[PDB]
């Protein structure tokens, strides 16, 4: 069960290469895509070694790197181009699907703010649901005329992408100043790659459960509407030490309210006996609020750090506070609507996202059902 | 040989030292969780109004010393001790309006003085002598006697065996004032009770058998 | 010393060999009987100077006019520790005793879980039907195809796993089993008895791994069906019935990867061989207890959640439209039984159930039931 | 349940470092934060080893010490600079507070004599804002200076959960009397001894007093009277110690009566003679208490650091502390009529007048109302 990855837009093509140079480094893979001498299951991302990538000016910058053998700005303008290269790119996609044994999902890296992303990323999600109906489409989208590109795209991600992880540049640029002291794009991307890498740790190493993308998402998303997640990377030592740093909003890249379900990923060699002791004290302290309506639990998983390269940690959070970020955007959208062929598609898009923010604000009530 | 392997380890002596240590630090965190039930919930807490029967596992080489009817007495003093830690901690965790504070010091003192008496003057006096005695054990039998002469005396100094409804109940009923006053956070009707039961306590204990005077000052 | 027994009349007290107690001598303790059977099986399965010295010691005992039990063990305990030390070398250093144990944890204890989800995906239709005399080999080619399907290639240790089907003495999964042909040196430690209790665990762990998989497929079926008012009642029960199994499937890495962490420690500390024979025997005994298998009530309650969920996931997959022709009339039957079983297990919980209840009630939802 | 330390200004960073020197000297922890081989529960004051220290020009001096492995002059000036780095420092607190399993208290070492007094004023109002269930104890140090001092009092009068006075003048007296010095680097040698011995019952577990709230709330009768003074005579039975403690030559403070006395005994004394010593203290009556509330004297036994002789410490709540306030108070009225709103200074003068007027009434037979 392999996952074909697609990368669109400048931001998407840039983070992917930094995600690729990170992944092949964790394994014994030379930049020439050849194994070096120097158990780790490597089939999920590599084909027999070539990564199952489809990259879509910046391409020249990639081929000039020593990793060469590894393989306008308006929403309307980006879409029009898509329909014109409709047939051209799908043969690239289709041939990769038939080549794989049992294709499972579609990882996509794109930015709503990015024009090409706001035009070409949006078009694929409708076509991907049309051609292949039984394939999950999960995207590592990243939030930043600017509000327009954002809200118009959110209209597609709420009905096409059955999963999504948001990465806000505002909080990322903030974290860069306080604990990294940078002031560029070339520095903040270093931490972005760390998130995507540890996000797919349990899949690349043989474990007991979590052997597919479905094995991670299904516990998080209960309903087709509540399909937005958040990440948190603490190390920038026991099992109880790492969790107390996760729940602090000082490290989560975000700018009543309660979670839905938590997934914890530990990449260290900690003694797995005291993890049940850590959870007990957490329930005693009551550090995070939950939903009363439905049964939920806090989960944790273990794995092994790359030996060829100490405890790290990544958390997957499903919080209703993420709705506020939408409101801020849609608020600015209404601000530009009253100041400036049909101008109607942008009207229905504002209405459908109203349901999403409504669903989350109604989710934090004891009567979210019906 | 048995006594030899009992200092550590069939170290019977080493096992005995741990016994009176895991009750009578560590047990502070254990009870504090109970302040804020289930029978399995406690176990994971431990492994981390008057019930909580506690037991232990003893190997055959020391089974003859720490008998079965010996566990209950060790359990008896543990139950009563917690109720003292309870009232002591309940009136401590918090921090005619200010008139309540005068009822605090007038009370937080009294329970505190009693706690200073049971633990230090009794649960540490005989304990210091008992260790100095067992280290000179020279017999299978007399080791039982020096031990049995440690419980049956510590159950007497700590008044729990007899004269319960005559003396012990007084400390018990005034302990209910530590519960009632803790929740509320009628006021005049408390000192009328408090100044009565406390005077009832001294005017009853005044009969002092002699070691009771170490607390009779207050 | 040579891996064969010279008996033709049921004389010796050793008859996959076993041990006999109703014919065992009186003064000889059962402990040393466990030592003997291990050293013999470990050589039979195995098929320099450590040979002649053991012979003369055995002969010297025959000249003693008094059989002293304190001396009988004095020579056997060296032989046990002798073959165990060399076997531990082969099990770890050349074969990555420790190396064999790692292979066991993988295939018996579902350590390589990714292999068994693709194995189920292929060997699914050829097992739901009642098993017959041909499905025994019809699946072995699927399992062999599965190991090559995840680019795990080794001509060693692959032909040592031969799936068996208990036929003629019912679904196919109820009779599935996995046997392992032990080598000679490890035969003293791996009797058909200890390999039997391993086999029982493999059936129960494979069952819950099967129901979670097909259940996750139902999750992908609701998500696929994004655009009926009663259509929401599925996921309101599916996601409900998902947490009862997923969390049941947790605590397993917290009981396997923890107990296994102790057994792997007990060997690298003690130089004695008797410690291995008792620690490993103690290690397996916990799996029967901690995994809630021996305790009938917890074993009889969650047992109903398994086959109840089968009907549910099949019902939603057996149609392509909404549950209209008595389908919704059928869904309302299980929820009347399942939701009661949810509170029923809540009463069973209220030694180790805290490690299970802590995860189940960290969100304090079952407090409302 | 742990306690986090914070060192402010040149003074606070000086007194804390030397206290961390001796504390690491008492414990079996080498200067390089690595355990030495050579019974003590140290999780409260150490993290696995790095101290839970929050230091705030002298930073260079701390780094230059071989212990590098162990991690204007206006009050309004400090207040402004604190808001500037509000989130700058509180992230360090929050990463450690949430980084601590169960935080218990907040100890503060600061001098109200320039910027640390202003920054310290900022922390108190801020710490009460966010953390409502966290103890705040301040080991403030006493001696244009009257202004900075009186403001910190106004903040300390209602924010801090407790307070321990340490006046330099009385400390200056001990510097010459029993040491014959006339130095800053020498007076703190006693301050560290005062600090280390104060929390000995928490670092070496005993039967009583296993939490800091267990020690203080026995003294403080009401949250207004939350000011304490200490005593340390040893520079011999249990009776010899306490009598040496009540002599005003040793009290670190430059009608009247006590409120409650808590004593620390760290020697190898016998618990057979302590209850009789209290009697001779009462019969001979070397001290008086409040006439309203029945006051008691407490004393605790402890264990001296084996890695390091009978010593002892005394904590007191004495109403004679009112005189110390009245001096700076008089000094304020002195410069007020002697020389953008200048109105907050009057608000501080009003509240500190209340506390003093309560002291004088606290020692009367009619403290009620
Ligand atoms: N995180 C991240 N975001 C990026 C990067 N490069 C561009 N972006 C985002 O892309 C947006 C600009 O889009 P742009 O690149 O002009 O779109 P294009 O002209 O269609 O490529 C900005 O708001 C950025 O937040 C990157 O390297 N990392
Ligand atoms: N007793 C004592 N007092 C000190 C020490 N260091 C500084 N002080 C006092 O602290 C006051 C000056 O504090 P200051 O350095 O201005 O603090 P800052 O403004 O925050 O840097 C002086 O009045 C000193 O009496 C010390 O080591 N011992």
């Amino acid at each position: 069960r392999e996952i074909i990855t697609l990368q669109l837009g400048q931001c998407g093509n840039q983070i992917g290469f930094e995600f690729w140079k990170q992944l092949c480094a964790e394994h014994g893979i030379s930049p020439e895509g050849i194994v070096e001498e120097f158990t780790d299951r490597k089939d999920v991302f590599f084909y027999q070694y070539i990564p199952r990538a489809v990259l879509l000016r910046v391409i020249h910058s990639i081929l000039n790197s020593p990793y060469a053998k590894l393989y306008g700005n308006n929403w309307a303008s980006g879409f029009s181009q898509g329909e014109k290269i409709h047939e051209d790119i799908f043969d690239i996609i289709d041939r990769e699907a038939d080549g794989s044994d049992s294709l499972e999902g579609f990882v996509l890296c794109h930015s709503i703010a990015g024009g090409t992303g706001s035009g070409l990323g949006s078009y694929l999600l409708e076509r991907l649901n049309d051609r292949y109906p039984k394939k999950l489409v999960q995207t590592y989208s990243v939030f930043p005329v600017q509000p327009y590109n954002s809200l118009l795209t959110l209209k597609r991600l709420t009905q096409n992408a059955d999963c999504l992880v948001v990465l806000d540049n505002t909080a990322l640029n903030r974290i860069a100043t306080d604990r990294l002291h940078i002031q560029s794009f070339s520095q903040i991307n270093q931490l972005v790659s760390t998130i995507m890498s540890a996000s797919t740790t349990t899949l690349r190493y043989p474990g007991y459960m979590n052997n597919d993308l479905i094995g991670l998402i299904a516990s998080l998303i209960p309903t087709p509407r509540l399909h937005f997640l958040m990440t948190g990377y603490t190390p920038l030592t026991t099992v109880l030490d790492v969790m107390r740093r996760l729940l602090q909003p000082k490290n989560v890249m975000v700018s009543n309210h309660c979670y839905i379900a938590i997934l914890n990923i530990i990449q260290g060699e900690v003694d797995p006996t005291q993890v049940h002791k850590s959870l007990q004290r957490i329930r005693e302290r009551k550090l995070a609020n939950f939903i009363p309506w439905g049964p939920a639990s806090i989960q944790v998983a273990l794995s092994r750090k790359s030996p060829y390269l100490r405890v790290s940690g990544l958390m997957m959070a499903n919080h209703t506070s993420i709705s506020s970020l939408f409101e801020r955007t849609c608020r600015q959208y209404d601000k530009l609507r009253k100041r400036e062929d049909n101008f109607d598609e942008m009207d229905t898009s504002r209405e459908i996202v109203q349901q999403l923010i409504d669903e989350y604000h109604a989710a934090t009530r004891p009567d979210y059902i019906s | 040989n048995l006594m030899q392997t009992l200092k550590k380890d069939y170290r019977l002596v080493e096992y005995l030292q741990a016994m009176r240590n895991f009750f009578l630090d560590t047990m502070y965190d254990f009870y504090t969780s109970i302040f804020d039930q289930n029978v399995s919930f406690l176990n994971v807490q431990l492994q981390e109004l008057d019930g909580l029967t506690l037991s232990y596992k003893v190997p055959w080489p020391v089974d003859i010393v720490i008998s079965l009817e010996c566990q209950k007495i060790y359990n008896q003093v543990f139950l009563l001790l917690l109720q003292i830690k309870w009232a002591k901690y309940s009136l401590d965790v918090l921090l005619q309006i200010h008139r309540m504070f005068l009822l605090r010091v007038k009370l937080m003192h009294f329970v505190n003085s009693l706690h200073n008496y049971i633990m230090t003057r009794i649960l540490h006096s005989t304990g210091l002598e008992f260790q100095h005695q067992v280290e000179e054990a020279k017999d299978l039998d007399q080791l039982i006697k020096i031990h049995y002469r440690y419980l049956s005396t510590i159950h007497d100094r700590c008044l729990l065996r007899e004269k319960v409804s005559f003396v012990k109940e007084a400390i018990m009923k005034v302990l209910n004032l530590a519960l009632m006053f803790a929740d509320g956070w009628s006021i005049e009707k408390m000192e009328s009770d408090f100044k009565n039961c406390h005077m009832f306590l001294v005017t009853i204990l005044n009969k002092a058998f002699p070691h009771l005077e170490s607390l009779a000052l207050s | 010393l040579h891996g064969l027994l010279l008996d033709q009349h049921e004389e010796f007290f050793i008859k996959q060999f076993s041990l006999r107690v109703e014919i065992l001598p009186s003064y000889i303790p059962v402990r040393v009987a466990e030592k003997i059977l291990f050293v013999g099986e470990s050589v039979q399965m195995f098929e320099k100077n450590q040979e002649d010295t053991f012979a003369a010691e055995l002969h010297r005992l025959k000249q003693q006019p008094l059989f002293s039990l304190v001396d009988f063990e004095q020579v056997v305990d060296r032989i046990r520790s002798t073959v165990a030390e060399h076997l531990w070398k082969l099990m770890v250093e050349e074969s990555d005793l420790l190396g064999q144990l790692k292979i066991i944890k993988d295939f018996y204890l579902l350590g390589r879980g990714e292999l068994f989800q693709a194995f189920i995906d292929t060997a699914q239709h050829m097992l739901k039907t009642p098993p017959t005399a041909v499905t025994e080999h019809d699946v072995n080619v699927a399992f062999q195809q599965s190991a090559h399907k995840v680019l795990l290639d080794d001509d060693n240790l692959l032909p040592l796993l031969h799936l068996t089907i208990e036929y003629h003495g019912a679904s196919g999964w109820a009779a599935l089993g996995l046997s392992y042909k032990v080598q000679w040196p490890l035969h003293i430690l791996f009797t058909p008895a200890v390999l039997e209790k391993y086999n029982v665990v493999f059936k129960y762990l494979l069952s819950v791994r099967r129901v979670q998989a097909e259940l996750q497929h139902c999750w992908a079926l609701q998500m696929q069906r994004k655009h009926q008012t009663d259509a929401i009642k599925w996921r309101l029960r599916n996601h409900m019935a998902f947490l009862v199994d997923n969390l049941q499937y947790y605590l397993q890495v917290d009981v396997l990867e923890s107990q296994f962490s102790q057994l792997l420690h007990q060997i690298n500390s003690t130089r004695d061989f008797e410690s291995i024979r008792l620690a490993h025997d103690h290690f397996l005994s916990n799996l029967l207890a901690q995994s809630f298998i021996l305790l009938k009530p917890v074993f009889h309650c969650l047992n109903e959640i398994l086959d109840l969920c089968h009907s549910f996931c099949s019902l939603v997959s057996q149609n392509l439209g909404p549950l209209d022709e008595r389908g919704a009339a059928q869904l309302s039957i299980l929820v009347k039984g399942f939701s009661r079983q949810s509170s029923l297990l809540f009463k069973i919980l209220s030694n180790s159930d805290l490690a299970q209840l802590l995860l189940r009630l960290d969100y304090n939802k079952y407090y409302t039931q």
